[PDB]
């Protein structure tokens, strides 16, 4: 039978907080950084 | 395990848990765009050197945040969050076409990304006007891939489309008829609706514009026979129901939130909500030439036009004064949400008036394609619709995850937000109004100031997004859990408890015999 | 010609089976169809049979209605929609 | 006659926005013109002021290119 | 919604290195691309 | 052919409704996975040598 | 024709965008109105200390709520259909000028009689003349008269352009195939400015328009001396 | 008049006896007149990109005796 | 009421109708059969029968 | 335990594998298109078509080798496959208004005339005329099907079914016949371009309904189809009067009106 409780329907790593962060800031980050690397990477190109 | 539930997901919860992180990473993505737009705006300057990878910046803008944040997390993840839980369905119908539909839209993402990386560039706008966009102003494979994401996009949302429609008319408790059922399932069956009646022109045009770049057709070219007014028409004919696609179920969520921390048992004139809602998804289809006053269009089609702007205009009204008449004499509570609510319905309200401004033909002679339309509509989509997300999502967080928000963090959220929106969006109607176009990169001296301070409220506004991620790391920093919800009685998703498990209605709701 | 097309009283296995088999019975153990003997009085309350102890009630308790009342049902005495009056009673007696 | 012309008046058969099709059926009506006078051998300067007209109402690049089309026999107008 | 409190409770200092952490982690790439682009003109 | 297929599918084991077969079904499961993300492998290897400019 | 702080549209020449400014003033009046209405019922209502949650009579209020949005909407669309029933009226075209959008600069042609056409480029920032303007100037500029009903006839060759200032009220779209016909009049001499209002690629932002209108004498000391 | 064979009839007798008959006549409407003049307007038999198959100039059901090419006919 | 039924009713029912029915089907079919056979027989033999070349020499 | 009586589906991969079938068909036509390349397109459409045929093979085992297909499930099916047909009716719609956009008012460069001068389209008499005979004879065809379905006689309906299979692929193979012999090209002029492509869109069309005819037609050999519950040709039907609907709007806008 599958987990179901609170933390335990969701995709990621609950349990430990400082894990969360690093997970969390380096995905949203990435999210943030990738128009950027783009946007470089167009200068680069031209 | 992992892949069996969060790749081969056959349950509505974890798909929606799904689509908001997915939504939440677009929405980073478009922020950070919205950002680098404002960013070479505060002073006047060849930032980027060439504006075409500028239009390449502001293009991707409008379509990952159209297409990928607030249809995701709107449309997918409310719907298969709220939907089922609200009508007392214990799934969807078509789990697994809906499970496509959410799979479908990474690889549209994926391809978007890659239309802006090609060296050309799909820097032509969100329409998509050729021949700007034919292979000889944009000859390369850039924009064919922003097709195809379109494509990719559209039938993930005629799929999921599809599902609602018949999870709302046969996935349904059988006593019960349409009109018990909650405003936000109402808000999804005219959405879907529209959908389901919209994409298809969209996705004939792109089809068209394709075979047109492509296959040496001449749909488009005029040397040919062609003419791009025809993609002008096929293209807001499937815009302007996109336009209600997008505001519609925001229009949803924020009923639902003002009738609920105001302490009503029942939204006033239910009936009336209906009605009007219905009005403006059978009145959406008329109307698309509003966006083409200025092409070269025969007088009375304007005049028709215009007045079945007007006409649109009324039940917009409607809705509004039946809030503010279902906020009557109510035992209000400031969470959040209201805050989002209130300022939804202000900005919301002063945004559409400014398009019932822009409505008229003869005004929207002069003001076409100048900044009081990026005023309105970013008024209207960019913090109406935007609230109305942060107020659902705020609103059910406890539902969706099981640990709450800090009330202090998220009210500052919502005063940093406030602040930074209206600040980035308020001078923007006198630079409109002084004449200042859309799509620039740099603009002359006298248009510096208002672009300047718009420029520092969007960094404002980066400043709430941040708050955004540490208040919800705040909630996995406390993993404070909820003792019970108000007004349980009236809300069928709450009542599962929070968050609910996995099969949820295994045995299903019993109805009242009559 | 021929007969080959098969009768669905034959061909019918599973789920489809029992609901088949128990609907020209006239009984519905599937919720298929709304159910009867309506009556909000206090000694015949309104019978809803359960597999578990715990069942959703909604209750559209005064006619052309918008809001459904919803509240869990539990074994044991019977209580009413918390606004109206109408009496619901669990039997955990349907499999 | 009409002339001592200054400028192409307003047609009624085209009050609308677009007016492509009244220097497309100008160029049309003087070509129709011109094989008329020439069918019937009258003089082909009585409606002289049509070539005035859709040089007044649509660009050089048009009529360029329509008048290398009658150049090489390829225009799909009806002369 | 009525909230239990915290089964993990969360001071200041952690909430202060918290959001330092993540504002750093938004602003070190781009501030990274932003912070020279005279680089990537290749001027 | 239908009713002993009836009986066969309803097992009550607990495998997925793709595995039911058995071997020939986890055989063409295999081959209908392994090379798909081969292919989207080669699909991402593709975008990056077609993003890069010759 | 810009300038710093300005709030309001810009300054009247043409009569029809002019009265597009009366009308403009009074369709600000109506959302000064009701923008108003709904903050004072905004800060009013949720200041409240008093309860009422019942279940409330629903049909009593809907007569007004439907004839008055509608009675508010036909007062603004009054004056925009007689305004817009004015700006096509029997034309007496003192002149016939034609523009075609190149690829980023634009293409003028006076043939009515004795062909005259130019192409006009753009003033780049490092070759300005001294006290000119930014983003705003061009070598060849668009003469009209002052008085006088003018047509404009636009067209391009294949990117969707826009002819457009907003001084004089005037923004049409130049649409390959297609020739675009707009009336102009001016009351006043002088330079008004106008740009590109639909997206041309990778110098949408580097076309002016500039409209320079002087009397008709300068006409033939101006169009005589020019070829 | 809950019955299939009223069906049955309408196909056997008006349906494929009519498409038999079409069928027959299109047999007699088979005969195709000589090719027309290579006039090349600009309006048609345009190339703004080259093909993605084969040679780039040839359709997908391109046929040598009736499609011409913009260079002209080929024999 | 179906069509069989009253088709075998009005028209197959009765000898006499029979007959009629036969008659009158004689005849249709003679002149469609005609019209059918003259058809192929002129397309097999396309620009080959005498009125086909019959106008050239009046 | 199940007390409702809806469809409760097993975890499965192919929306997944369809949806990146799909990404590798999309990036196929992308580098057909600008680089020459084939074999990532025909290794998007080997993906994609067993993953649909397994798909679907899956929706058959719980169809009628499992029976959770309750009659309310029928009619979330149906309702569908409505949907999903008039997403296609307003798709042709679409098509078709382009069309009336581009004839009703002709542009300068065609002469002002449909069909324009140099292009000669076709007569509907002989050929058009014989597809929407093929196509009315088929609708009875069906028609006959499904009422012989409805009394339940096998072998009536298999001839029935074979004639409908038969005359799709009559109409898929003279449509190419007329495709072969035809007197423009795709290329030539806004006519060939609007001709051509809603006819394509039909022409894959009419392919995807003899293929739903094919899949039903060796379903119903295998003895799947009930009296009663016969789903498959219920949507066949379907899918085929709309495929026939169409095709009488093409014969009366493109073919005998206009031309
Ligand atoms: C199960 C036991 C742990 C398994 C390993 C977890 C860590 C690696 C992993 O497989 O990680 C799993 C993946 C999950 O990603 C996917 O599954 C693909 C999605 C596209 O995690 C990510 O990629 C990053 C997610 C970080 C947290 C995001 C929080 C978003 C907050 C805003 C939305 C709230 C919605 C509430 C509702
Ligand atoms: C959700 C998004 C959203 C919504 C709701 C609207 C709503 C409206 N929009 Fe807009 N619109 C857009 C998104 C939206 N729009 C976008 C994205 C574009 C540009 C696309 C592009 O960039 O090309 C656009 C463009 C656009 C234009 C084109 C301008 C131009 O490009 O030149 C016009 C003009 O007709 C217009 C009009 C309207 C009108 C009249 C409404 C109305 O529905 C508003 C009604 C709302 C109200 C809140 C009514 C207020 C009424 C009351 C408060 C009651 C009292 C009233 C009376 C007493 C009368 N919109
Ligand atoms: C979804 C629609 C949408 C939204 C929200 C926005 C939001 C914003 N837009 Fe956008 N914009 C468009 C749609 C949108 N825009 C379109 C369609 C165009 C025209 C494109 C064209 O030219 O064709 C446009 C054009 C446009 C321009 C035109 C460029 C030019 O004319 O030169 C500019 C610059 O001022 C701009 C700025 C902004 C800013 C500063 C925001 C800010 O509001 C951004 C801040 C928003 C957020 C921060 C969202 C909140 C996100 C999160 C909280 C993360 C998600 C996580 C959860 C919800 C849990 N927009
Ligand atoms: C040689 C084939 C026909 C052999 C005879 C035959 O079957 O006749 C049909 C039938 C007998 O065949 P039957 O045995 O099928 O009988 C038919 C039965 N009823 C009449 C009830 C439908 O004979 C007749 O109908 C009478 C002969 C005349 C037919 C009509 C001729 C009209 C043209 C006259 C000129
Ligand atoms: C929006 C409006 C919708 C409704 C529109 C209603 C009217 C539409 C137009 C109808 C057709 C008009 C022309 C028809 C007559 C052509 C005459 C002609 O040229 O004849 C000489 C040509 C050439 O003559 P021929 O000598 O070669 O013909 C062969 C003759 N026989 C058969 C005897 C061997 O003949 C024909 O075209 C005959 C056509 C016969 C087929 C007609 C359709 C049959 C039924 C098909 C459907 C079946 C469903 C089951
Ligand atoms: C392109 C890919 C199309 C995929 C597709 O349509 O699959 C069929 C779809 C899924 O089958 P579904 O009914 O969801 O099965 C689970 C519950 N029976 O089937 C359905 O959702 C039902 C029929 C919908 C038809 C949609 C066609 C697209
Ligand atoms: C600066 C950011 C870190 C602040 C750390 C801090 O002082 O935390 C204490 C307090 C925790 O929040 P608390 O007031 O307990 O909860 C609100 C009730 N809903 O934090 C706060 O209330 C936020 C204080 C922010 C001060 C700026
Ligand atoms: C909130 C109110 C509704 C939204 C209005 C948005 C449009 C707008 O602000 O237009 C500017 C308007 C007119 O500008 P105007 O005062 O005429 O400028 C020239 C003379 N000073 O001027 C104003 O509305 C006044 C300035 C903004 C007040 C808020
Ligand atoms: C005088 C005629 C007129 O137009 O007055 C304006 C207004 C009533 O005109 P009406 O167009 O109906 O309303 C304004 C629409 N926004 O009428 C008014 O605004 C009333 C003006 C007289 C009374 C002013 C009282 C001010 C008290 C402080
Ligand atoms: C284009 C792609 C989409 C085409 C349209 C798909 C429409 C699907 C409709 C829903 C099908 C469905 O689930 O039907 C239910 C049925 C089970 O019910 P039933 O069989 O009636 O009951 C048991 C009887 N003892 O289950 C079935 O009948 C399952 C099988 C139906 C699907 C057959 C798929 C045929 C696909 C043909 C096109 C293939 C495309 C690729 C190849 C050609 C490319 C040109
Ligand atoms: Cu020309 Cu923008
Ligand atoms: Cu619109
Ligand atoms: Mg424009
Ligand atoms: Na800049
Ligand atoms: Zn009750």
């Amino acid at each position: 039978h599958y987990e179901e409780g609170p933390g335990k329907n969701l995709p990621f790593s609950v349990e430990n907080k400082w894990r969360l962060l690093a997970m969390m800031t380096v995905y949203f980050g990435s999210g943030f950084a990738a128009p950027f690397f783009i946007v470089r990477h167009q200068l680069l190109k031209k | 395990m992992f892949i069996n539930r969060w790749l081969f997901s056959t349950n509505h919860k974890d798909i929606g848990t799904l689509y908001l992180l997915f939504g939440a990473w677009a929405g980073m993505v478009g922020t950070a765009l919205s950002i680098l737009i404002r960013a070479e705006l505060g002073q006047p300057g060849a930032l980027l050197g060439d504006d075409q990878i500028y239009n390449v910046i502001v293009t991707a803008h409008a379509f990952v945040m159209i297409f990928f944040m607030v249809m995701p997390m709107m449309i997918g993840g409310f719907g298969n969050w709220l939907v089922p839980l609200m009508i007392g369905a214990p799934d969807m119908a078509f789990p697994r076409m809906n499970n496509m539909s959410f799979w479908l839209l990474p690889p549209s993402f994926l391809l978007l990304l890659a239309s802006s990386m090609v060296e050309a560039g799909a820097g032509t706008g969100w329409t998509v006007y050729p021949p700007l966009a034919g292979n000889l102003a944009h000859a390369g494979a850039s924009v064919d891939l922003t097709i195809f994401s379109l494509h990719l996009a559209g039938v993930s949302s005629i799929l999921g489309a599809i599902n609602f429609i018949t999870t709302i008319i046969n996935m349904k408790p059988p006593a019960m008829t349409q009109y018990q059922t909650p405003l936000f399932v109402w808000s999804v069956l005219i959405t879907a609706v529209l959908l389901l009646l919209s994409l298809p022109v969209l996705a004939a045009g792109i089809t068209m514009l394709l075979t047109d770049r492509n296959l040496n057709t001449t749909f488009f070219d005029p040397a040919g026979g062609g003419d791009p007014i025809l993609y002008q028409h096929l293209f807001w004919f499937f815009g302007h129901p996109e336009v209600y696609i997008l505001i519609l179920p925001g229009f949803g969520i924020i009923s639902h939130v003002v009738t609920y921390y105001s302490g009503k048992k029942e939204p006033f004139g239910y009936m009336g909500m209906v009605w009007a809602m219905m009005s403006i998804g059978f009145l959406g289809f008329i109307v698309w030439a509003h966006h083409m006053f200025t092409v070269g269009l025969d007088v009375d089609t304007r005049a028709y036009f215009t007045s079945a702007t007007m006409i649109i205009a009324i039940p917009t009204g409607v809705k509004v004064f039946s809030w503010l008449a279902t906020l009557h004499g109510g035992n209000i509570k400031w969470s959040p949400a209201m805050l989002w609510a209130l300022g939804f319905i202000f900005l919301f309200t002063v945004g559409g008036l400014t398009g019932i401004v822009l409505s008229n033909s003869s005004l929207d002679i002069v003001l076409h394609d100048t900044y009081y339309v990026v005023a309105h509509f970013h008024y209207v989509l960019s913090m109406g619709a935007v609230f109305a997300i942060m107020a659902g999502f705020v609103h059910w967080f406890p539902l969706f995850s099981g640990f709450t928000l800090d009330d202090t963090w998220a009210k500052a959220h919502f005063a940093i937000m406030f602040v930074g929106v209206n600040m980035t969006f308020f001078p923007q109607h006198f630079l409109g109004l002084s004449g200042m176009p859309r799509r620039y990169s740099d603009y002359p001296d006298a248009y510096t100031t208002w672009n300047t301070v718009s420029s520092m409220g969007s960094f404002i506004s980066l400043t709430a997004v941040l708050i955004m991620i540490f208040m919800i790391w705040e909630a996995f920093a406390s993993k404070r859990e909820v003792m019970s919800v108000s007004y349980a009685s009236t809300n069928l998703e709450w009542l599962h408890g929070c968050p609910p498990p996995y099969h949820t209605f295994e045995e299903p709701t019993y109805v009242k015999v009559k | 010609s021929g007969g080959g097309v098969p009768t669905d009283e034959e061909q019918a296995t599973g789920l489809e089976r029992e609901i088949m088999i128990a609907a020209q019975k006239g009984l519905d153990p599937y919720n298929m169809l709304p159910p009867k003997a309506a009556s909000g009085t206090k000694e015949d309350p309104n019978l809803v049979p359960s597999i578990s102890n715990k069942r959703i009630v909604g209750c559209i308790c005064e006619e052309d209605n918008c809001t459904v009342i919803w509240f869990w049902l539990h074994k044991g005495e019977s209580q009413r929609c918390p606004n109206c009056g109408t009496h619901y009673k669990l039997v955990p007696h349907q499999m | 006659k009409i002339k001592n012309y200054k400028t192409a008046p307003f047609d009624s058969r085209f009050p609308n926005q677009n007016q492509t099709k009244n220097c497309w059926q100008n160029y049309l009506d003087f070509h129709r013109c011109e094989k008329a006078m020439t069918a019937k051998g009258g003089d082909v300067s009585v409606c002289e002021w049509y070539r005035r007209v859709y040089k007044s109402l649509c660009p050089v690049s048009w009529v360029s290119a329509w008048d290398d089309r009658i150049a090489e026999g390829t225009f799909p107008g009806k002369i | 919604v009525s909230a239990k409190p915290a089964k993990t409770p969360t001071s200041a200092v952690e909430q202060a290195v918290g959001i330092s952490a993540i504002v750093v982690g938004f602003m070190v790439p781009a501030g990274w691309v932003l912070a020279h682009l005279e680089s990537y003109k290749k001027s | 052919k239908v009713p002993e297929l009836q009986k066969f599918f309803q097992k009550a084991d607990g495998v997925p409704i793709h595995l039911k077969r058995g071997l020939p079904d986890q055989m063409l499961y295999r081959t209908t996975m392994a090379l798909t993300l081969g292919g989207t492998i080669y699909c991402l290897i593709a975008l990056y040598m077609a993003s890069q400019p010759r | 024709m810009a300038y710093p702080f300005q709030l309001g549209l810009q300054d009247a020449t043409s009569p029809i965008m002019e009265e597009l400014m009366n009308f403009h003033d009074h369709t600000l009046m109506i959302v000064f109105l009701i923008s108003s209405l709904v903050l004072y019922i905004i800060s009013l209502m949720l200041t409240t200390k008093l309860t009422h949650t019942s279940t409330m009579d629903a049909q009593e209020v809907e007569t007004i709520w439907t004839i008055l949005p509608a009675v508010i909407l036909i007062m603004i669309a009054l004056p925009s259909l007689r305004i817009l029933y004015m700006m096509d009226e029997i034309n007496n075209p003192v002149l016939t000028v034609k523009t075609m959008g190149h690829q980023w600069y634009w293409s003028y042609e006076y043939t009515d009689y004795e062909d005259l056409c130019f192409d006009s480029y753009m003033i780049p920032t490092n070759d300005l003349k001294p006290g000119e303007l930014r983003l705003l100037e061009v070598d060849n500029r668009v003469v009209l008269p002052m008085e006088l009903p003018i047509r404009m006839l636009i067209s391009s060759e294949d990117v969707l352009h826009s002819w457009a200032v907003p001084s004089l009220g005037l923004k049409t779209d130049a649409i390959p195939g297609r020739l675009n016909q707009a009336t102009v009049t001016s009351n006043r001499p002088g330079l008004f400015y106008g740009q590109c209002s639909e997206i041309c690629g990778s110098n949408h932002s580097f076309m002016p328009i500039v409209l320079e209108m002087v009397p008709l004498k300068y006409f033939e000391n101006w169009s005589a001396s020019m070829i | 008049g809950a019955g299939a064979n009223t069906w049955r009839l309408l196909t056997f007798v008006l349906a494929l006896p009519g498409v038999a008959l079409c069928s027959l006549n299109c047999w007699m409407h088979a005969g195709h007149h000589e090719r027309p003049e290579f006039i090349p307007y600009h309006h048609l038999r345009i190339r703004t990109k080259p093909f993605a198959w084969g040679d780039g100039n040839h359709t997908l059901f391109h046929n040598p005796h009736v499609n011409p090419l913009p260079t002209g006919y080929e024999h | 009421p179906t069509i069989p039924s009253r088709l075998y009713s009005l028209l197959f029912r009765r000898t006499s109708t029979f007959a009629l029915t036969i008659a009158v089907g004689a005849l249709f079919f003679e002149r469609a059969f005609d019209q059918g056979a003259d058809a192929i027989y002129e397309h097999i033999n396309e620009g080959k029968l005498w009125k086909h070349i019959k106008h050239k020499y009046e | 335990h199940q007390t409702h009586a809806y469809h409760m589906v097993n975890p499965s991969p192919w929306p997944l594998t369809g949806a990146f079938s799909a990404l590798l068909l999309t990036s196929g036509l992308v580098m057909w298109f600008h680089y020459n390349s084939i074999t990532l397109l025909t290794l998007g459409l080997l993906t994609n078509i067993l993953t649909m045929y397994q798909w679907w093979r899956d929706v058959i085992r719980e169809g009628t080798y499992q029976g959770h297909h309750t009659p309310i499930v029928q009619k979330g099916l149906r309702y569908g496959m409505i949907l999903f047909i008039v997403s296609e009716v307003f798709f042709f719609a679409g098509f078709f208004w382009a069309f009336y956009h581009s004839s009703l008012v002709p542009t300068h460069d065609l002469g002002g005339c449909w069909p324009p001068t140099g292009i000669s389209p076709l007569n509907p008499l002989e050929v058009p005329l014989l597809n929407t005979s093929v196509l009315l004879a088929s609708g009875v065809s069906i028609t006959w099907a499904h009422h012989s379905l409805m009394e339940g006689k096998r072998n009536h309906m298999n001839q029935a079914l074979l004639i409908t299979i038969m005359l799709g692929l009559y109409f898929t193979i003279l449509q190419a016949s007329e495709y072969f012999e035809t007197s423009f090209s795709i290329s030539d002029g806004i006519y060939g371009s609007t001709f051509f492509m809603a006819t394509g869109f039909h022409g894959l069309h009419v392919i995807i309904g003899s293929t739903f005819l094919i899949v039903c037609l060796l379903r119903q050999l295998k003895f799947h189809f009930t009296s009663k519950h016969h789903f498959g040709f219920e949507a066949a039907a379907w899918y085929w009067h709309f495929v026939d609907v169409v095709w009488l709007f093409l014969y009366v806008s493109i073919y005998w009106w206009g031309s």
